[PDB]
RNA sequence: UCGAUGUCGGCUCGUCGCAUCCUGGGGCUGAAGAAGGUCCCAAGGGUUGGGCUGUUCGCCCAUUAAAGCGGCACGCGAGCU
RNA sequence: CGAAUGCCGGCAUGAGUAACGAUAAAGAGGGUGAGAAUCCCUCUCGCCGUAAGCCCAAGGGUUCCUACGCAAUGGUCGUCAGCGUAGGGUUAGGCGGGACCUAAGGUGAAGCCGAAAGGCGUAGCCGAAGGGCAGCCGGUUAAUAUUCCGGCCCUUCCCGCAGGUGCGAUGGGGGGACGCUCUAGGCUAGGGGGACCGGAGCCAUGGACGAGCCCGGCCAGAAGCGCAGGGUGGGAGGUAGGCAAAUCCGCCUCCCAACAAGCUCUGCGUGGUGGGGAAGCCCGUACGGGUGACAACCCCCCGAAGCCAGGGAGCCAAGAAAAGCCUCUAAGCACAACCUGCGGGAACCCGUACCGCAAACCGACACAGGUGGGCGGGUGCAAGAGCACUCAGGCGCGCGGGAGAACCCUCGCCAAGGAACUCUGCAAGUUGGCCCCGUAACUUCGGGAGAAGGGGUGCUCCCUGGGGUGAUGAGCCCCGGGGAGCCGCAGUGAACAGGCUCUGGCGACUGUUUACCAAAAACACAGCUCUCUGCGAACUCGUAAGAGGAGGUAUAGGGAGCGACGCUUGCCCGGUGCCGGAAGGUCAAGGGGAGGGGUGCAAGCCCCGAACCGAAGCCCCGGUGAACGGCGGCCGUAACUAUAACGGUCCUAAGGUAGCGAAAUUCCUUGUCGGGUAAGUUCCGACCUGCACGAAAAGCGUAACGACCGGAGCGCUGUCUCGGCGAGG
RNA sequence: CGAGCUAGCCCUGGCCAGGGUGAAGCUGGGGUGAGACCCAGUGGAGGCCCGAACCGGUGGGGGAUGCAAACCCCUCGGAUG
RNA sequence: GUGGUUCGUGGAGCCAUGGGGGAAUCUGGGCGGACCACCGCCUAAGGCUAAGUACUCCGGGUGACCGAUAGCGCACCAGUA
RNA sequence: CGCGGGGUGGAGCAGCCUGGUAGCUCGUCGGGCUCAUAACCCGAAGGUCGUCGGUUCAAAUCCGGCCCCCGCAACCA
RNA sequence: CCGAGGGUAGGGCCCGUGACUGGGGCGAAGUCGUAACAAGGUAGCUGUACCGGAAGGUGCGGCUGGA
RNA sequence: GUGGGAGAGGGUGGUGGAAUUCCCGGAGUAGCGGUGAAAUGCGCAGAUACCGGGAGGAACGCCGAUGGCGAAGGCAGCCACCUGGUCCACCCGUGACGCUGAGGCGCGAAAGCGUGGGGAGCAAACCGGAUUAGAUACCCGGGUAGUCCACGCCCUAAACG
């Protein structure tokens, strides 16, 4: 039957976004984490125009 | 009125419709003097506050007049008589001779083509509006204030109507659809007359759907949740509540009044 | 046997015991004959179809030579329901 | 280290076993090659065809095209590929999105709130398949095109001249601007017909050189006309409203209109001109090219859910906003400006390949699943997107070959009997579409009803009645009727298409639910009742601010139960709850200090502390059962027995009324009678000894409704006696 | 950290082939002092009916190291709310 | 009414405080564990101030530290696949 | 089988738990009123306290054993 | 073609019967009470409505066949 | 026809005073209610009795009669609007147009029912207190439908002269 991911890229990085991470205290300690971790990519990569 | 079916189908047998002949040849309501977008929503900022609402045909608000003293003197011809989506009172459109059109809530009575006004002078007559002072004790009246400017208030739901009592200092004494006796100031307005279309209180749903129009979705007795979510709730076969019974929060809800004892705004009241 | 021995009844398939329901042999009979009663030998073969109940079992209906009792994890779910 | 269902790696076993992913299906000849069932080609065969065919959107991100290639990837093979290496490929003022608008909602200056983080928040801004907006048809590439080229047609800005006017704002108004269901008129897309126009060709096998067969008879097109159809009154005075101002709008009062007459505005025909243009045949493709071609390019018919659109009628549940656009005036400015006609100039950013019901997306897979929109031809079956066959177009689903055992799956048929099967007719069968006869109890007059039960259905000829489009006619296309006759076992001859009834239980009903074992008698539901709530309402969320309630106001809103409707819902306020009681009793902090203690030489300083004054709450006094709940025991008595209308007595707060009753409640129980059966632990009707019914956790009934649950009969049958044969996987 | 699954609501678009049954309301007629009412014809109502799409998921059968960590075949519920 | 100190109401001071009451300027005020006398010690309700102390992203030295299942998760283009 | 409740004049109930004392309503008997019966009035009688044991000076009363009676439990499988 | 009749299917009326139940009639001397006739010891009768073992009681309006 | 008269004939709108019950204030105590007699009940939480204020519903004293009116059921403070019957006089008009009336149709006390409203007093059922052998009655204290209005049903009677 229908399935759990249903890709959707304006709710990925309307969601997950880097902006959207920014906006509040939390997310912004997510970036800090994964900055000070290494991760290569700190948020999804969304794309196309 | 009323108008009644036939049963052609189970329920609309038992349905009674209103009777909209008292909409004087109008519809489509009027730009300008309303309607302003009406946002719906049945649950403030987040949460869901009042339960079972939501769904229901889309709605459009007719902006009335409850504040009368805007137009002191000025004369207006009642020129239609709508329905209003947003209440049980049909309302009357009416042009004033300033030019202005407004509505106000229709009274029983009222036809178009009358002219009617507001102020200390004004004739008692369906219609007019006036500061309660000036209003003969016993005639009886709707749209009341509750305080000087604030707008109308009382006797405003679907045919009710308040009878003016007694007079006592700078108060008159009423008497609410309810059948609490209130003290009012005296520069309180009142449009003279009853609601109107108090046939309203006899219209018999009918279905299911006929409740689901209005915006009102189904409500889930507590007796048929759990424990976990009211009072009444399991375990076996149904069960006899096994409590004064209560509401979801868990008070009493068969007796246990409400209102908050010391309010300031016990002194202006005298009943039931 | 609880780091698991699936459990009532039915169904399919059986197989064994004798404390034998039938058929064969036999003694006593309050056994004239026919038909019985009871007991001894005998297990080779046989031991029906329905109505009711999840039923085991039973009670009925129509029969029959008879419509036997029990065991095999109350036989048989890596065979079925 | 030998164990920890230990951790990591490696390699065994089952095992050449199960599988190789829809039963839509393959065969052959010829190629290329080191090697072909599997790659290319041709012929035959099969499958889909409201798609298994085209066109978008989302998602994917090189998968597209071409040359060179098989290690691995492909469930086998592979010369092929969505795979490997390389190169090429996506072109926009007019399509989509942005230099436009707003929706929910986000964000947020002003302001409010919160220990901090942060929460709220009218202006504004962000925010979209909603509003706004200017390109149609052909041609080209190996791969892109409403983008490039051709034909034709438009939109903005900027700058000019020509000339009209008071111009002029984020401000005023108008407009934009709206639901559901059913619909008229005229059009188009789309499709059928043709003795007519245009064509390569074809006379097969017994007949046919014939109005013979087969193939095709269009597309776009500026203004104007023409045909449809939508919008719309025009004057003049008065004015106190539209938060400044208006000449605008609004509201009065007179005039001419009431018509679409006239202005505009769309649609659709015609239109200068531009383009396309079959079959067949010739070729070399992995495909396209050439010829047919000076191609013809016409006449009827059917006809939309689409177009004229803001069309019309009806109904209640009463159906976004803002900008563009029109108008109006304000500051300013009128050598500006703005409006209209002609020019030339300027016209940016992103997307464009390919997959796209799927092998390129979501499911770890080339996965029998999931995925929004548009087009979706013909014939027949009453209709249709249904069903069978079939255009275009695309497939034969990436292991084959033989064999013809048991058994399994899917399917077909069966003597005689037919439910004996079994927990249960589970399953499967019977039935089946349209037309016409004909239908009961009961009933809320609607229904029950497709009740039940029947007859008709094909083809041929004759006669004949209506329409529709054409002119009042031929044709073409729809609906009818009568009468003769023909062939089969059989005429909705194939495919799609109810078994029926009687009777109980439960729930009134259409609905809803345990995604992934429960769809129900459960939830909901109209309706009834109780109780709260006077509005800064009650209630809910929140520390708050704040919001929902509600821009509502007792005919309204929160909460509880019951659950259509009909007839009804008895008694108990003793305990519990809730409601009402400015009296009493107790009752905390606090007030009060009689009186006592500790130190000081002392004034003083510091402690305890009795009266008494002290709230809510409890106690107490009343009420309240559609509030929490409760609603008896033992004896005796009537002139046959028997039982008990009647009596005695004990206790209670009061001692279940009606109606129902072996029940969805009955333990003893297969109660005991009656009914259906040859037989009936179920079922139906009774009785009442109700273990352990009973009146809004409603009581008893109820027409209709049900993938609910029990009982019976009719029909029919592989369920069974009791199996047998055949088919394919 | 999550409502790209699922639940509800809010904003804005879309979809529901074709057939049935035939409510009111009108129109005429009848009826009466005026009515109620009764006829036909019209009309096209409905949590109305048959039945695709679509939304489900009733019963059985298959599947159960599956095609599938919910599937497939036959059957069946609703389908203008 | 609370917090802090060893101090959990304790005979509970001292030090901070949210609430109420509310002074004085050396003959003034706090403190020395309830409180009072004496004898003593400090001088509240403004602020600044190195060094001595913690740590190891980074550089260097040393190891009765590991030697590619050890040692950082990574000796190798790893916070990657 | 298990839990706890109960046997009192003729009937139905008290009486114990803090042992010495059996009380109430009805009924029965005698007498009255009435023509007579009932009602009403006046008086009177009746209880091995389920039984066998002992506990104490003394048992309806306290304690064990049986005889019936009533109500409650008989669950997980 | 019609057609006696036979078959199948569903109605209508009538008769007979049925566990059980409703009330009725009739039957010398069974039980419970006192409703009515005297002012019947609550004047009675009545239509309706509720309640009660039973006659019956009560509410509402009525009636002279009572005062 | 003309011209006049009486009347609780009917419907609608409004309105007035008495009295009852309740609320509020004043004032005031040891009992009020009730009956054959009592109790239940109410009352020191301030009753009964008295005064002042307010709310509300229902019925209209005296006139009142043995009276009037209507077809009957039935109809009563007062005011007005709409409206029916009827009698007298004048003998002017029509000119036999008449009577009764199966069925139909309409009205129809009280109780009752549906829907919504209202609710003082009363009052089935119902609960208490007395009475009696017993009282499911008669007496007393409480009290719900109903009694009231609007609309729609119901169609009965000692609807009796
Ligand atoms: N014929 C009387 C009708 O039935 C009833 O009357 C019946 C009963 O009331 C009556 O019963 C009476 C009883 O009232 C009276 N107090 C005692 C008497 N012994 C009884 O008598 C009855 O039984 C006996 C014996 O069996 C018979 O012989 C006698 O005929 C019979 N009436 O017996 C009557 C039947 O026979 C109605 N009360 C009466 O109004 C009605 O009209
Ligand atoms: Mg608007
Ligand atoms: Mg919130
Ligand atoms: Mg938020
Ligand atoms: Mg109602
Ligand atoms: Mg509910
Ligand atoms: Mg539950
Ligand atoms: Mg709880
Ligand atoms: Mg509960
Ligand atoms: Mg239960
Ligand atoms: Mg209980
Ligand atoms: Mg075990
Ligand atoms: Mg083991
Ligand atoms: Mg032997
Ligand atoms: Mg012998
Ligand atoms: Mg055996
Ligand atoms: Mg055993
Ligand atoms: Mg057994
Ligand atoms: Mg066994
Ligand atoms: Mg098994
Ligand atoms: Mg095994
Ligand atoms: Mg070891
Ligand atoms: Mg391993
Ligand atoms: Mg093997
Ligand atoms: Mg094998
Ligand atoms: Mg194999
Ligand atoms: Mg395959
Ligand atoms: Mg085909
Ligand atoms: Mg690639
Ligand atoms: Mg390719
Ligand atoms: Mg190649
Ligand atoms: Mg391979
Ligand atoms: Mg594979
Ligand atoms: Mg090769
Ligand atoms: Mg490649
Ligand atoms: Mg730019
Ligand atoms: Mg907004
Ligand atoms: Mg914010
Ligand atoms: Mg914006
Ligand atoms: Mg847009
Ligand atoms: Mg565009
Ligand atoms: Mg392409
Ligand atoms: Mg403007
Ligand atoms: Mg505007
Ligand atoms: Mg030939
Ligand atoms: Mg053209
Ligand atoms: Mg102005
Ligand atoms: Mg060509
Ligand atoms: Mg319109
Ligand atoms: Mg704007
Ligand atoms: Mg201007
Ligand atoms: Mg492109
Ligand atoms: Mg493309
Ligand atoms: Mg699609
Ligand atoms: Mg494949
Ligand atoms: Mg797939
Ligand atoms: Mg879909
Ligand atoms: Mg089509
Ligand atoms: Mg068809
Ligand atoms: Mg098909
Ligand atoms: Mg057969
Ligand atoms: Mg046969
Ligand atoms: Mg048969
Ligand atoms: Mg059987
Ligand atoms: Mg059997
Ligand atoms: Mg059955
Ligand atoms: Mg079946
Ligand atoms: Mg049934
Ligand atoms: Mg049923
Ligand atoms: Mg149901
Ligand atoms: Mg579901
Ligand atoms: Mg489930
Ligand atoms: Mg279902
Ligand atoms: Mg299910
Ligand atoms: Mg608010
Ligand atoms: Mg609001
Ligand atoms: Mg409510
Ligand atoms: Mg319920
Ligand atoms: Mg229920
Ligand atoms: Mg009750
Ligand atoms: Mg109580
Ligand atoms: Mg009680
Ligand atoms: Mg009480
Ligand atoms: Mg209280
Ligand atoms: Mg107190
Ligand atoms: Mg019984
Ligand atoms: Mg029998
Ligand atoms: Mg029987
Ligand atoms: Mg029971
Ligand atoms: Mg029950
Ligand atoms: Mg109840
Ligand atoms: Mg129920
Ligand atoms: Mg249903
Ligand atoms: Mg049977
Ligand atoms: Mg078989
Ligand atoms: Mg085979
Ligand atoms: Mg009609
Ligand atoms: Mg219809
Ligand atoms: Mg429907
Ligand atoms: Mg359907
Ligand atoms: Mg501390
Ligand atoms: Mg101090
Ligand atoms: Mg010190
Ligand atoms: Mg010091
Ligand atoms: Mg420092
Ligand atoms: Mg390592
Ligand atoms: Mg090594
Ligand atoms: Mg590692
Ligand atoms: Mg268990
Ligand atoms: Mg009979
Ligand atoms: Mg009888
Ligand atoms: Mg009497
Ligand atoms: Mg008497
Ligand atoms: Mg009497
Ligand atoms: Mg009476
Ligand atoms: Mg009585
Ligand atoms: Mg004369
Ligand atoms: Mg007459
Ligand atoms: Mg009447
Ligand atoms: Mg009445
Ligand atoms: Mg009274
Ligand atoms: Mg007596
Ligand atoms: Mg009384
Ligand atoms: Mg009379």
């Amino acid at each position: 039957m229908k399935r759990t991911w249903q890709p959707n890229r304006r709710k990925r990085a309307k969601t997950h976004g880097f902006r959207a991470r920014m906006r509040t205290p939390g997310g912004r300690k997510v970036l800090k984490r994964r900055r000070q971790k290494g991760r290569w990519r700190l948020t999804p990569a969304v794309r196309k125009r | 009125a009323v108008k009644k079916f036939k049963p052609y189908t189970p329920s609309r047998r038992f349905m009674t419709v209103a009777d909209f002949s008292e909409i004087t040849k109008t519809e489509p309501e009027k730009s300008l003097v309303k309607p302003l977008k009406k946002t719906g929503g049945r649950n403030n900022q987040g949460r869901i506050t009042v339960r079972f609402r939501g769904g229901g045909h889309k709605r459009l608000y007719r902006i009335i007049d409850f504040k009368r003293w805007d137009k002191v003197g000025i004369p207006a011809k009642v020129a239609a008589i709508e329905y209003d989506p947003n209440r049980s009172a049909r309302i009357a459109l009416l042009h004033y001779v300033d030019g202005e059109k407004r509505y106000i809530i229709a009274p029983d009575g009222l036809q178009v083509g009358q002219q009617v006004v507001a102020g200390p002078d004004a004739p008692i007559q369906v219609g007019n509006a006036l500061p309660l002072r000036f209003i003969p004790v016993g005639t009886v009246v709707h749209a009341v204030e509750l305080e000087p400017k604030k707008g109308a208030k009382l006797a405003r739901a679907a045919g009710t109507s308040a009878q003016i009592q007694g007079r006592e200092g700078d108060y008159v004494i009423l008497r609410l659809p309810s059948g609490e006796l209130r003290k009012v100031h005296g520069e309180c307005y009142a449009t003279v007359g009853a609601v109107g279309n108090a046939d309203h209180k006899n219209i018999v749903l009918g279905k299911a759907g006929r409740s689901r129009w209005l915006g009102r979705r189904p409500h889930v007795r507590g007796a048929a949740m759990n424990p976990v979510d009211h009072p009444h709730g399991g375990g076996e076969g149904r069960a006899p509540r096994g409590r004064p019974p209560a509401s979801p929060w868990g008070w009493q809800t068969k007796g246990l009044k409400t209102r908050k004892r010391r309010k300031p705004s016990s002194r202006f009241i005298i009943a039931r």
